[PDB]
């Protein structure tokens, strides 16, 4: 009854940040030692809990959120952070309890001539609430006149493509990010550690 | 880790093709990162010449070309011109956050076929304002000579002047020739007590001298 | 159309701190990575620092040991490099550079545009203003000598930059006293010496000095 962290991290395909994928972990024992002892991660930062004590605690609901972002945007995946990705794609709460893991994926998510499948949300009327997921593709009204569904003067498509290339700098190279959130609500603690 | 290696200098006559190598490692060039080439004229900032290891921006003639393979890169210049005498630097990228931009050693390119030119020597006596400040300096300017290798001597009416002599190394001129300067420092007493002062420049066994007087 | 102008270079005592500024114009400032590179006098090129387009990511080589800090300002479209615990080995000409476009294949890898560069000299010596003297004179030589200044560099123009033809500026020499000296000459026709005045302008930014000297034919 091992927790299926393999199919999240070792997955072949990753979702876009605006449509970040979410998996839930329940009714299993999680060996976190396999995670924090593997040095294949560029960033591994935990808030409200350390990687060690994770192996000695239990939680009711744990969520792995997987997506792909830019390198220089990995800083935005943190509590109390502002920026395009944080404000419009993925927002973490101030009281966040959990870990953020990010590793470079240039060899997997970059291609010659540009990989344009990954997209991020560029504009929104209001800031994104924590863990809120928005996949609407309506035209963003950027001023006085309405758009009626067309682009132009103060009328832009909210979603823009990344365009990852292998020869780009480390700040432009794609990074795969998994956010592990452990909540421990008033519920049975289905996940535990050895 | 830590830099890319290039030949210190490559020379060629006007008309032929020359190549400058850029030897990287598996960390920068073998890692899939492109190579760039920058050209620096004497006294000016570097300017981008080749990007993407094979692509030239606007204003770069087709005579400049770039290539990369394995852990190495090369810059080829076809039909050398006298205006190409400059420093050429290659550059690549490293994924490691501690290295990133890796610069090449740098190659000095010089073009052959210039005729030997006798130096043009001009001598100046101390200015009246300098004597009013209890100072006196002799200024000897050398310009428009090829190759850049001269020796400068100062004479005290027939006699050595080794004390107070400062001479600059020859430097490349904009017209591909070379220039140099020499200074003699003394108080007004030795300047007045001597009938003449001579600045002698030796170049390729041929000496050109100028003389000034306190009259 | 892309202008990058540097300022702030000069003399700094060893162990001290200095701030270099670089103003940028002609392009969308907040859309490109920015870089600082340096070149020691007569030496090669070394990348010093890099900052992302938004300005929240900073990149340095481990050789600098984290005593350099890069920042950017879109309210003034300027880029700042702060240097601390400076030493003589940091004496170099520093260039601010703009990276490639984000919509290219070489984004964040090179330096597409470069600035004029500013000389930073770290020394235990003292900055000193220069003394300018006239070198008075078919053609004739007409010069002026800049003497006893520190540190480098100085720039010499003639007649507020109007005169360009035949103007030769010579590299400085280092005297035993530790002060620099150069000269600037120009070959002019003998007749016009009797009708045209000749002014030479000397600029020494490290000491914030500007001098206009009239060189006239004596006797
Ligand atoms: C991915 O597969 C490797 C195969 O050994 C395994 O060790 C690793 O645990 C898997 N992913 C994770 C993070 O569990």
């Amino acid at each position: 009854n091992l927790c299926p962290f393999g199919e999240v991290f070792n997955a072949t395909r990753f979702a876009s940040v605006y449509a970040w994928n979410r998996k839930r972990i329940s009714n299993c024992v999680a060996d976190y030692s396999v995670l924090y002892n593997s040095a294949s991660f560029s960033t591994f930062k935990c808030y409200g809990v350390s990687p060690t004590k994770l192996n000695d605690l239990c939680f009711t609901n744990v969520y792995a959120d997987s997506f792909v972002i830019r390198g220089d945007e990995v800083r935005q995946i943190a509590p109390g952070q502002t920026g395009k990705i944080a404000d419009y794609n993925y927002k973490l709460p101030d009281d966040f309890t959990g870990c953020v893991i990010a590793w470079n994926s240039n060899n997997l998510d970059s291609k010659v001539g540009g990989n344009y499948n990954y997209l991020y949300r560029l504009f929104r009327k209001s800031n994104l609430k924590p863990f809120e997921r928005d996949i609407s593709t309506e035209i963003y009204q950027a001023g006085s006149t309405p758009c009626n569904g067309v682009e132009g003067f103060n009328c832009y498509f909210p979603l823009q493509s990344y365009g990852f290339q292998p020869t780009n700098g480390v700040g432009y190279q794609p990074y795969r990010v998994v956010v592990l959130s452990f909540e421990l609500l008033h519920a049975p603690a289905t996940v535990c550690g050895p | 880790q830590p830099v890319l290696t290039q030949p210190p200098s490559v020379s060629g006559a006007p008309g032929q093709r020359i190549t400058i190598s850029c030897t990287g490692s598996s960390s920068n060039i073998g890692a899939g990162y492109d190579v760039h080439w920058y050209q620096q004229l004497p006294g000016t900032a570097p300017k981008l010449l080749i990007y993407g290891s094979s692509s030239r921006p606007s204003g770069v003639p087709d005579r400049f070309s770039g290539s990369k393979s394995g852990t190495s890169a090369s810059l080829a210049i076809t039909g050398l011109q006298a205006e190409d005498e400059a420093d050429y630097y290659c550059q690549s990228y490293d994924s490691s956050l501690s290295v990133l931009y890796v610069f090449g050693t740098g190659t000095k390119v010089t073009v052959l076929g210039q005729p030997k030119a006798a130096p043009s020597v001009t001598l100046f006596p101390p200015s009246s304002e300098e004597l009013q400040a209890n100072k006196a300096t002799l200024v000897c300017l050398i310009s428009d000579f090829y190759p850049g290798a001269v020796t400068v001597a100062w004479k005290a009416d027939s006699s050595p002047v080794k004390a107070g002599v400062e001479t600059t190394t020859p430097s490349k001129q904009s017209n591909n020739k070379y220039a140099a300067s020499s200074y003699l420092s003394l108080t007004p007493e030795q300047w007045k007590s001597h009938r003449s002062y001579s600045c002698q420049v030796t170049h390729e066994g041929s000496t050109v001298e100028k003389t000034v007087a306190p009259t | 159309e892309v202008q990058l102008v540097e300022s702030g270079g000069g003399l700094v005592k060893p162990g001290g701190s200095l701030r270099l500024s670089c103003a940028a114009s002609g392009f969308t400032f907040s859309s490109y990575y920015m870089n600082w590179v340096r070149q020691a006098p007569g030496k090669g090129l070394e990348w010093v620092s890099s900052i992302s387009s938004d300005g929240y990511n900073t990149y340095y080589p481990d050789s600098l040991k984290g005593r350099f800090t890069i920042s950017r300002d879109s309210a003034k479209n300027s880029l700042y490099l702060q240097m601390n615990s400076l030493r003589a080995d940091d004496t170099a000409v520093y260039y601010c550079a703009r990276d490639f476009s984000g919509h290219t294949a070489v984004a964040g890898t090179g330096f597409e545009y470069w600035g004029q560069g500013t000389l930073v000299t770290v020394s235990s010596a003292s900055t000193k203003g220069p003394s300018v003297f006239p070198l008075a004179p078919g053609t004739a030589a007409l010069g002026c000598l800049v003497k006893d200044y520190f540190p480098e560099p100085v720039t010499v123009s003639w007649n507020s930059g109007a005169l360009t033809s035949g103007v030769h500026t010579f590299p400085a020499v280092l005297q035993s006293s530790g002060l620099y000296s150069l000269s600037s000459v120009v070959t002019v026709p003998s007749s016009s010496l009797g009708t045209q005045t000749y002014i030479c302008n000397v600029n020494h930014k490290p000491s914030n000095t500007k001098v206009d000297k009239k060189v006239e034919p004596k006797s």
